[PDB]
């Protein structure tokens, strides 16, 4: 417990804003939409299946 | 190089113990007598198995 006070590790999310989509960080709406569209249509289905 | 803290431990212990015991005993006894006015006979038999 003393070590946890000195060196806590990531254990859980803040449930209000846990993570942000990476294409929010994109330079450009065309790229960002392409990433979102591919994420929605292809990658997230595959990973949820995987 | 990206280094992430990951301080963690896991423990597992499985143990099984078994005893089996079987025991058998067998005893047998026979006694015989024979009689005639001028003869006497005796027989004994004893058997033990463990």
């Amino acid at each position: 417990v003393d070590s946890v006070s000195a060196s806590p590790d990531f254990v859980d999310f803040v449930p209000t804003i846990p993570m942000q989509e990476i294409w929010t960080l994109c330079s450009s709406e065309a790229q960002a939409e392409a990433m979102r569209k591919h994420y929605d249509d292809v990658w997230a289905p595959a990973q949820s299946e995987k | 190089v990206d280094v992430q803290q990951n301080d963690s431990a896991t423990y597992t212990n499985v143990s099984g113990n078994t005893i089996s015991e079987y025991q058998r005993s067998l005893a047998t006894s026979v006694a015989i007598e024979g009689r005639y006015n001028f003869f006497s006979g005796s027989l004994s038999t004893d058997f033990d198995s463990n």
